[PDB]
């Protein structure tokens, strides 16, 4: 302005950080840039294609009024055929909103999801090496420089390398 | 030495509909 | 609590905002050399009763599960909450 990553405990969003759809922020003492984290943005934005694609291709089969006349002596079939192309409209009407309703709140979960596995991913790999602020941040306990930061941003952390500091550090 | 994770936004004003809420601001959304 | 109950009333009143354009049966009549017609009408108004059967029924089951699962969601997003601010103050008990 179901998962609890998007509008939890993580508050907002941020506006700086433009090249995906997530990602991370370090701030160091070298600088501080608002990167994003790759296969994660791509493998969302291909879900999200996907499930799209899905809704059209499940909506091609609907169907289709045609017109067809009747006489005066013939009103029955013609509240049958208004009762039968006016029942079909409403189907598919009530399918293709409904189906928006649906995906639109498992869009989101998704894209929350995704938001929580990547915070998840951070947590796992730092260990005990860092602390955990609450709002998605990871104040690190040793010396951590832009080497280690693309480490963490890229999965390949390594936790042997990085232990004296933070004891020391820790009152 | 923060490494914080958060997500993407812009200042867009499109707006979708769920089941549990409506008027949700989204950054991007497709009109279909 | 209030996020929640306006949540499922919300989820609700959506339910029946979405089902008012239903099908209604209407009575048509027909003799005995109209038979093909009738049952084309008997057959048409009872596909489309099912169709809503179905469309009731198993939005009902969805949005049960939905409904659960969210106040489970609820329920583990103010434990997470909880756990997040008290840090290493506190001891988790496992139990909750
Ligand atoms: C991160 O991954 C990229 C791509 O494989 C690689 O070039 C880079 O050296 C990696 N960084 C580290 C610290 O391993
Ligand atoms: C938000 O949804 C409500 C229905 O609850 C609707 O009246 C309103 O027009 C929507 N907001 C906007 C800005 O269109
Ligand atoms: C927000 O998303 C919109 C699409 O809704 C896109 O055009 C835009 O680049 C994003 N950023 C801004 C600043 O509007």
């Amino acid at each position: 302005p179901l998962f609890g990553a998007i509008a939890g405990f993580i508050e907002g969003g941020w506006q700086g950080m433009v090249d995906g759809w997530y990602g991370y922020h370090h701030s160091n003492e070298q600088g501080s840039g608002y990167a994003a984290d790759k296969e994660s943005t791509q493998k969302a934005i291909d879900g999200v294609t996907n499930k799209v694609n899905s809704i059209i291709d499940k909506m091609n089969t609907q169907f289709e009024a045609v017109g067809r006349e009747f006489n005066n002596l013939e009103r029955r079939i013609e509240n049958l055929n208004k009762k039968m192309e006016d029942g079909f409209l409403d189907v598919w009407t009530y399918n293709a909103e409904l189906l928006v309703l649906m995906e639109n709140e498992r869009t989101l979960d998704f894209h929350d999801s995704n938001v929580k596995n990547l915070y998840d991913k951070v947590r796992l790999q730092l260990r005990d090496n860092a602390k955990e602020l609450g709002n998605g941040c990871f104040e690190f306990y040793h010396k951590c420089d832009n080497e280690c930061m693309e480490s963490v941003r890229n999965g390949t952390y390594d936790y042997p390398q990085y232990s004296e500091e933070a004891r020391l550090k820790r009152e | 030495d923060q490494i914080c994770i958060g997500y993407h936004a812009n200042n867009s004003t499109e707006q979708v509909d769920t089941i549990m809420e409506k008027n949700v601001t989204v950054t991007h959304a497709q009109d279909i």
